[PDB]
């Protein structure tokens, strides 16, 4: 309220993104928990509007657009890509494209992205998790 | 040479400039702009990448690194290039000794 | 310049003239450097003698220096009979053109 800077309108979406995942893992309740995940959309894209060359904020929209409750892939897709144009020494972009493509039965180009992801970072955790 | 020589030779004997009126000027000024053009071109040539001694040299390394699996398309490293990287001796052998 | 017409060849000539002596600098070291230019470089030769003193004067060699090093050549070569003794008269002149 009294200092409006991207980092915070960042880190209030991911706070929001927080709140709706824990209201779904217990299993309290489904579709009354819309209007979170919408303001968590909704401060997560002022962020990348108020400075879109950012990999951080396009890389926490593409995370967050591609949760069980929004599932909108084709904005996630773009999103970790524009991260990696963005700052080209970016291992989680990578291996959050390999997730994408490996739960959607793409396990060659997935493997590629992993294969990229370590390439960058050589003890990066998820990374190596992917690969086996 | 002598046989270009001598097709020059023939060709020069026919040329349309020597019956011209302003023979000597443009020519002359041709002689100058063409020197230094000339002089320009080495000079840039001087300065440029090429002249370095060791180039050639460079290019075969990377194409060897490419060959093994090291280095990318356009030169970015690998993890095998990352292995050889941080390595005290040996380099290329010590790793493809690990990997296989 | 203005090329258009009678001048169309000027700058194609100035090419054909200069390679030419390019050329023939090279094949006139094609000559020195051969063996049998080296046999044959002795008394009784005459050689046409180009510099700054002599342009395509003949002159004769008298003999070669046995130190087939530092090859000079006490040579008799032909000049206009100096009418004159005083180096003021001797001015720059008009870059004499090789012409066909």
């Amino acid at each position: 309220k009294l200092m409006s800077t991207s980092n915070t309108w960042c880190d209030l979406g991911i706070n929001y993104y927080r709140q709706a995942q824990h209201l779904a893992e217990t299993g309290s309740n489904m579709n009354d928990l819309k209007e979170l995940l919408e303001k968590s959309l909704h401060c997560l894209k002022k962020a990348v509007r108020l400075d879109s060359n950012n990999h951080l904020y396009w890389n926490a929209l593409g995370v967050v657009a591609c949760y069980s409750g929004i599932g909108n892939y084709a904005l996630a897709q773009h999103c970790f890509i524009k991260s990696i144009q963005s700052e080209q020494i970016n291992a989680v972009a990578w291996t959050n494209l390999g997730v994408l493509y490996l739960t959607n039965e793409n396990i060659e180009q997935a493997h590629e992205a992993f294969k990229m992801a370590q390439s960058l970072d050589p003890s990066y955790l998820m990374c190596w998790i992917g690969q086996a | 040479g002598g046989l270009r020589a001598r097709k020059l030779e023939e060709l020069i004997q026919g040329a349309q400039c020597v019956h011209s009126p302003r023979f000597p000027a443009q020519y002359l000024k041709l002689r100058e702009r063409m020197q230094i053009q000339k002089e320009m071109e080495r000079l840039r040539f001087l300065l440029s990448d090429q002249s370095l001694l060791l180039l050639p040299e460079y290019h075969q390394r990377v194409e060897v690194l490419r060959t093994l699996g090291y280095v990318d398309e356009a030169g970015t490293v690998k993890l095998a290039g990352r292995v050889a990287c941080a390595m005290s001796s040996h380099e290329l052998l010590l790793t493809e000794l690990m990997f296989d | 310049p203005d090329m258009t017409g009678q001048l169309v060849d000027l700058p194609e000539y100035y090419s054909w003239g200069e390679e030419l002596t390019e050329t023939q600098h090279m094949i006139q070291r094609r000559i020195m450097e051969s063996v049998n230019g080296l046999k044959s470089l002795s008394a009784g030769r005459v050689v046409v003698v180009k510099n700054q003193e002599h342009h395509n004067a003949l002159g004769v060699i008298l003999q070669v220096s046995s130190n087939s090093t530092s090859r000079v050549f006490t040579t008799l070569v032909l000049c206009d009979k100096p009418l004159s003794q005083d180096p003021q008269d001797r001015g720059p002149a008009t870059a004499e053109v090789p012409y066909p």
